[PDB]
């Protein structure tokens, strides 16, 4: 919860590929702050510079229906005080009934501008499905996973703003990770690898475009590696 | 008085928004999706509890007595069962400032009975 | 950069840098261990063996009394006896059956969930396991440690055989932790009487520049911090060759 | 405490125990039971235009605890809603006997609802039932220290600290607060120097400058030549406004370009200075 | 002592037993309690520590003297290291309502929110000494912290005030020549030379000022015994002296009203260029005046000589009224205090 | 909100009548120093009703030392006062020949109101005055000290003891607060008297601006 924001509490998730996708894509849940009908609550989500209501987000992933976005995110219905603090967002985001016209809203927030709607919804529907909580999984058909876990996502942002938990302390060292010279020197050997692919690639695209073979022998600039390790380290 | 809960509708699952039948003037929950229509039955449509008159004994739950950092007492049995050790806590919420209020829990198993004093 | 409560055990109270850095640059206790990592595959196959729920399998109407279980922080499904759940899993690790020692089990209570975890990074020491209010450190250990250049038995026989744990930060939240043995005693009115580890000496919260310092409690930690700063600086033979 | 009282910034959300909307069509038979004795005491006749009701009903609970505590009244409050949003709102309410303050609000004729909700959002916190805004709270206390003490020459001509109560407050709103009954006006000061400067004028605010930075050195002991004080207020106060000591204040004096270079914005002022064709006198 | 009490508050709060101070939260009102109870017993070990030691311990032998340490020090030592405050308040709970995992939850024992209850040759517990450490760790962030700041402000300062000077007119003036002060410090005196006195007529009641300051010259006995027989006579029958006197005092008694308009509070301390006090002991001291022996010194020339030093000091020259006005502004406090302490009667 | 608002009258006129007074103007003491109780009894106490009624507080004062330089005081009725109400103020003290008028606003007032006060600022010399900055006088805090504003006898007099120009005396606001009481413009030099606990007293004299 930053004091001086235009949100009240943010809920926010560093996201990353188990083993692999080094890159943490860094999705916020926020709520805007009290100062309007009632409190809204919205989503920075990556590769787009606009807020989006979860609503949206919800319908873009598949579910529709009001009642199992409900059921996704307010595991209790018997909790008066959930719903009536869920409300705003609801009655905030509730033109857009189906997952085309959710998926071009996104497109139409996204950082890339929306040329076509077939491109811009398609753009959002990979980024709902690789860049969103990529360690939930970023193949097809778990739109149902990635909704429960915003949806508990958006679960633990009401219970901060209800009170019912204690908000997260940022020094609570559980809450950190030591990088090691292992993950440090994988994420080296990850984008100098990806680097070597690239030259491999070039100069292989230069050579077949002659009509002609190529060695991968030479493709293969071993300098690359070699000398990237070694600069990084010294 | 109590809050209010959400309505939803039986077509779609959307919300059901209150309205009032002008001709009859009578209390409806229309779905602003489809054009279903319920008959209120409860009159009312916003509640905001700003004293916050919460019971903390409703989100207390049996678990906690199974937490081993808890501290335990022997001086208030439960009155439910009759057992002596008790695990006691405070209330640890914020919006509420008089949390120096303890909140007893029986230790028995299959008990889980919650208690103030 | 200040000296947070969690540091006890697993970063050193004194040793920090006086300049422009103090608390950012940081130093490791000596029974701190850095978890190295280990894939979640085998923890996710013996949940799914045991009665836990897949995500997708389950109804949302289930979700509210039931319990969560986190896996890497990826919500996998949940469970109803959350209680003998996290002492198989703990029976699991304390024999170094498929869950392995490096591995986190939080149980948080109150919000019914299991965090468990598997990332690297997560800095833990080890404790003596305590099973009633009595240390599974029993006297054949010590004999066999004592004896240890000729039977063999080593601190990972000693791990394996369930005496003693690794538990991380983020789970001494849920853990409650005896000095000393003399606390686990009966006491005219007891303390805790529900101890669940303890810990090997306290001076092993020190780091190693600290650890050099005789009677550190009995100076006041500024002096220990300089002291700490300076044991770097001091002459000697750094090294043999 | 009734000068305090009437200085504390207070809300209708600081005395609302609760408020709830309901669809009542009729108010001869409210939905609400308690409220029946009085509703009807108060539509046994036309009062208002009957005619132009609407069934929405905005029924707020007050808790007594807050109310006597503020000494505020139901008629009061009913006033200040009736100033604040005129006729449109009609307004009734039980006398101060009922064991609970409740006052039920209809609209005379968005949605009439969703306007009502609006409404009581907006009026929770904006209506100023009592109290100076800006003041969030105040304390009320006897200084112990005689300098915060009230001496005064006795007949015998002797010194004496007279131990009165003395308020503090956590905003700052001198205009009003001078403007007071009750309330000395030559004593009371406030420590934000910018409001000094805008109420009392350059003299004032130099003497109040003196004081604040005298307070913070002694504060911890210390001891600083009273010149040295006294020459940096004059600093910043000798051109009849705050200057303050920043790029912001010692840039923007007729200084040259040299000077203020040499202090802050190195580039830009010697470019705005070749811009100008300024002259350095030389003299610093 | 001190735990129990920690513990019978700890108790009440409990059983809701303690009701909120007024202008306190509860939880305030249960810190402050506690932390006094807390102060109030690290205060009492600590008196009950230096009245222990002996007149040869080393620490009461340069705490005494000054050199270095403090009693706070010597209580740190042999008795109670005290409570560890980190943004000066008690151990927060860094885990989950538990400041260190070998306590439990919802704990406010003194041990458990880091009151060092050892000393240091005593030794600290492990908690204590992180808790101590914790303490320590405030301090050294403190000191690493407020320096950048510092310099900066003095840098600014430095900018906005380097080239105010003093000029030979006697006015302190910038670079622009622009007039801050038409006098430094509005007395046109050194920082150095300055020293601290007492003003004799500010808090002395109307019938002490009156029996102090005026002087009396109808009691032929006490004028007999002060001073000598010729002095004596002289007062006693010239009416000018005595009018002079009286003229004296009325200036007196004008000045005693200055002052009180110009010090609101009775605070008779200021800081003056000349040290009255110990000139006038340095004056007894050179020429051995025996006080048990009547004076030679005569009042009307004591009066005279203080208004003709008065006139020869002069911050501010010049014979026009505006000249005039400011050179007795600008003295005009040392010349009260130059009245006051060379009155006939205290001279007498 | 009867009593309070005759007591803010009240209030009011008191400081109108000690700021005439520190101008120089004619003040007797009985108005000076009027109770509230007289002042109901000379006015009335229902200024809701009409009695007494803002335009009937209008104060006209003259000068102790030229009695036709005379000053007005305007109470206008209504909260934002308008152009038109300025107008009025204009016509009133242009029959009466008079230069120099207070107009005491309730709420503000409008931007060609402020317009009008500026461009007819050399013919009239008519000032502003907000009731909420009236209900205090300020000369009497202890922070404020004694202003004095100089002659231009008195000010040449300065500058030719100092040997200083206009621009290198310190500086105060022609908005300043103080400097509205006094009524000075933009040229004239007030004296400022302070008590210094170093030298007993101080004088300082600021240039308006
Ligand atoms: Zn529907
Ligand atoms: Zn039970």
């Amino acid at each position: 919860a930053k004091k001086d924001s235009k949100y009240a509490y943010t809920g926010e998730c560093r996201s990353c590929l188990e083993n692999s996708s080094r890159p943490t894509s860094t999705i916020w849940v926020s709520m805007l702050a009290r100062g309007a009908i009632g409190q809204r609550i919205v989503a920075t989500l990556p590769y787009i510079k606009q807020e989006v209501p979860i609503i949206i987000v919800f319908r873009a992933l598949g579910f529709v229906s009001d009642r199992d976005i409900l059921e996704h995110i307010i595991y209790d219905f018997e909790d008066p005080e959930m719903m009536e603090m869920v409300k705003p967002s609801l009655d905030e985001a509730f033109v857009i009934q189906e997952q085309n016209v959710a998926l071009n809203f996104i497109g139409s927030r996204g950082a890339k501008p929306g040329v076509t709607k077939e491109k811009r919804i398609k753009y959002a529907k990979e980024v709902l499905q690789k860049e969103m909580l990529p360690h939930v999984g970023v193949s097809d058909f778990c739109e149902t996973k990635k909704a429960y876990f915003l949806g508990y996502m958006v679960h633990r942002l009401l219970l901060a703003a209800l009170g019912r938990r204690e908000l997260d302390d940022r020094d609570h060292y559980g809450n950190k990770r030591l990088d090691l010279a292992g993950p440090l020197l994988a994420f080296l050997f990850r984008g100098m690898f990806k680097n070597l692919l690239k030259e491999v690639r070039i100069y292989a695209q230069k050579f077949i475009d002659r009509g002609k073979d190529f060695n991968l022998e030479l493709a293969i600039k071993t300098r690359i590696i070699s000398d990237g390790l070694k600069y990084s380290l010294a | 008085p109590g809050f209010v809960g959400i309505r939803f509708c039986q077509e779609c699952n959307n919300m059901l928004y209150p309205k009032e039948d002008k001709e009859n003037r009578i209390l409806l929950y229309a779905c602003r999706n489809c054009d279903y229509q319920q008959e209120a039955d409860n009159s009312c449509i916003y509640v905001n509890k700003i004293t916050h008159e919460v019971d903390e004994l409703t989100q207390i739950i049996a678990d906690v007595s199974q937490d081993p950092t808890l501290p335990r007492t022997e001086d208030h049995p439960c009155q439910k069962c009759g057992h002596k050790e008790a695990v006691f806590f405070q209330s640890h919420s914020a919006r509420a400032e008089d949390a120096m209020r303890l909140y007893y829990v029986c230790t028995a198993p299959h008990c889980g009975h919650r208690w103030t004093e | 950069r200040q000296l947070h409560n969690t540091l006890w055990g697993m970063v050193c109270p004194a040793e920090t840098p006086e300049g422009h850095a103090v608390g950012l640059v940081k130093n490791l206790a000596l029974m701190a261990y850095i978890s190295v990592g280990s894939q979640p595959s085998p923890i996710l196959e013996f949940l799914e063996e045991w009665s836990m729920e897949n995500l997708e399998e389950i109804s949302p109407a289930a979700i509210a009394d039931a319990t969560k279980i986190f896996v890497n922080g990826c919500w996998v499904g949940i469970h109803k006896d959350p209680e003998q759940l996290m002492n198989t899993l703990r029976k699991l690790r304390r024999q170094m059956d498929i869950i392995v020692s490096e591995v986190s089990m939080i149980r948080d209570i109150r919000e019914r969930e299991i965090r468990i975890y598997t990332d690297a990074g997560r800095i833990c020491r080890p404790l003596l396991i305590v099973e009633k209010q009595k240390l599974l450190l029993k006297k054949r250990h010590i004999d066999q440690l004592k004896e240890r250049e000729y039977n063999n038995y080593s601190w990972q026989d000693l791990v394996a055989s369930g005496v003693v744990e690794y538990i991380d930060t983020l789970e001494e939240e849920t853990v409650m932790l005896a000095m000393t043995p003399d606390d686990l005693q009966e006491k005219e009115v007891a303390y805790c009487s529900t101890y669940t580890h303890c810990e090997i000496h306290p001076s092993m919260i020190l780091g190693v520049c600290a650890s050099i310092i005789p009677f550190p409690d009995h100076n006041q930690s500024p002096r220990n911090t300089y002291q700490s700063a300076m044991g770097k600086q001091a002459m000697g033979v750094y090294i043999t060759n | 405490k009734d000068i305090l009282c009437r200085l504390e910034h207070t809300t209708l959300r600081k005395v609302t125990a609760n408020t709830a909307i309901y669809y009542d069509p009729n108010p001869q038979s409210t939905v609400v039971a308690e409220d029946q004795e009085w509703v009807n005491v108060y539509y046994e006749m036309p009062d208002f235009d009957v005619a132009r009701i609407s069934p929405w009903l905005l029924r707020v609970e007050l808790d007594r605890k807050h109310m006597t505590d503020r000494k505020l009244t139901m008629e009061q409050i009913a006033e200040k809603i009736n100033a604040g949003f005129g006729d449109d709102l009609n307004c009734i309410f039980n006398d101060d006997n009922a064991e609970k303050l409740v006052l039920r609000i209809r609209i005379m004729n968005m949605d009439d609802d969703v306007f009502l909700r609006c409404i009581e959002s907006n009026m929770l916190t904006d209506m100023t039932l009592q109290g100076i805004e800006q003041i969030s709270k105040v304390y009320m206390h006897l200084p112990q220290t005689d300098n915060k003490k009230k001496i005064i020459i006795t007949e015998d001509g002797e010194f004496k600290a007279l131990q009165e109560w003395i308020l503090e407050t956590d905003g700052v709103s001198l205009m009003r607060v001078l403007s007071e009954k009750d309330v000395d006006p030559v004593r009371t000061t406030s420590n934000d120097i910018v409001e000094i400067f805008t109420v009392l004028g350059i003299e004032a605010v130099r003497k109040a400058l003196e004081r604040e930075l005298y307070h913070v050195i002694s504060f911890d002991g210390s001891y600083v030549n009273y010149r040295h004080l006294a020459l940096l207020c004059d600093t910043m106060t000798c051109r009849g406004h705050l200057m303050a000591i920043t790029r912001h204040g010692v840039n923007r004096q007729d200084t040259g370009p040299l000077m203020k270079c040499s202090f802050e914005e190195t580039v830009d002022v010697l470019m705005e200075a070749a811009a100008h064709g300024e002259s350095d006198p030389m003299k610093g | 002592k001190a735990k129990q009490d920690v513990i019978e508050v700890i108790e009440k709060a409990h059983n809701n037993e303690l009701e909120p101070t007024p202008g306190n939260t509860l939880r305030q009102t249960f810190e402050n309690q506690v932390n006094r109870i807390l102060n109030d017993a690290r205060d009492k070990t600590g008196s009950s520590a230096q009245k222990s030691l002996s007149e040869y311990n080393n620490f009461k032998s340069m705490v005494v003297s000054g050199a270095k340490g403090s009693k706070i020090n010597i209580s740190q030592v042999i008795a109670v290291v005290g409570q560890q405050n980190v943004e000066g308040k008690r151990i927060p709970f860094g885990f989950k309502h538990r400041t260190l995992p070998h306590f439990i939850k919802d704990d406010y024992g003194p041990e458990s929110r880091g009151f060092v209850e050892n000393s240091y040759l005593a030794g600290l517990t492990p908690t204590e000494f992180f808790f101590h450490a914790m303490g320590g760790r405030e301090g050294l962030i403190d000191t690493a912290v407020k320096t950048a700041e510092t310099g900066y402000i003095q840098r600014r300062l430095i900018k906005s005030m380097e080239s105010v000077m003093v000029k030979y007119d006697a006015t302190v003036r910038n670079s622009i020549n622009q007039v801050v002060q038409l006098r430094y410090g509005e007395d046109g005196l050194a920082g150095e030379s300055v020293e601290f006195q007492n003003l004799a007529t500010l808090k002395p009641s109307n019938k002490a000022f009156e029996k102090k300051f005026r002087f009396d010259y109808t009691n032929e006995r006490a004028l007999r015994r002060t001073l000598q027989e010729d002095l004596v006579k002289d007062v006693l029958s010239n009416a000018h002296i005595q009018n002079e006197l009286e003229r004296e005092f009325e200036r007196m008694r004008e000045d005693r009203e200055v002052l009180r308009v110009i010090f609101p509070t009775g605070d008779s301390k200021v800081v003056l260029p000349c040290n009255l006090l110990r000139m006038i002991w340095n004056a007894q001291k050179i020429f051995h005046i025996n006080p048990r022996l009547p004076s030679d010194l005569h009042p009307i020339k004591v009066v005279e000589g203080v208004k003709e030093l008065s006139k020869k000091l002069v911050i501010v020259n010049g014979d026009d009224p505006l000249s005039r006005q400011a050179q007795e502004n600008a003295t005009l406090l040392f010349n009260i205090h130059l009245r006051s302490t060379l009155c006939s009667r205290r001279m007498a | 909100d009867d009593e309070e608002e005759t007591y803010r009258l009240w209030k009011i006129r008191k400081t109108i009548m000690q700021l005439c007074h520190d101008r120089g103007y004619l003040v007797t003491q009985d108005e000076l120093d009027q109770t509230l109780e007289e002042f109901k009894a000379q006015f009335g106490d229902k200024p809701s009703e009409g009695r007494p009624r803002r335009t009937d507080l209008t104060v006209l004062v003259a000068h102790n030392d030229d009695p036709t330089d005379q000053m007005f005081v305007f109470f206008p009725e209504e909260p934002k006062v308008g152009i038109k109400t300025i107008k009025v103020y204009c016509q009133r003290m242009q029959e009466e020949n008079i230069t120099r008028a207070l107009i005491v606003v309730q709420q503000g007032m409008t931007p060609s109101a402020k317009q009008s006060l500026v461009d007819m600022a050399p013919k009239y010399i008519l000032e502003q005055f907000l009731q909420q900055e009236l209900l205090i006088n300020i000369t009497e805090h202890e922070l404020v000290p004694e202003h004095v504003v100089m002659t231009k006898e008195e000010v040449t007099e300065l500058l030719a003891r100092y040997k200083l120009r206009e621009n290198q005396l310190p500086r105060i606001q022609a908005g300043d607060p103080v400097a509205r009481y006094f009524g000075i413009k933009r040229g004239q030099v007030v004296k400022i008297i302070r008590p210094s606990e170093t030298a007993g007293r101080y004088i300082t004299y600021r240039l308006v601006q």
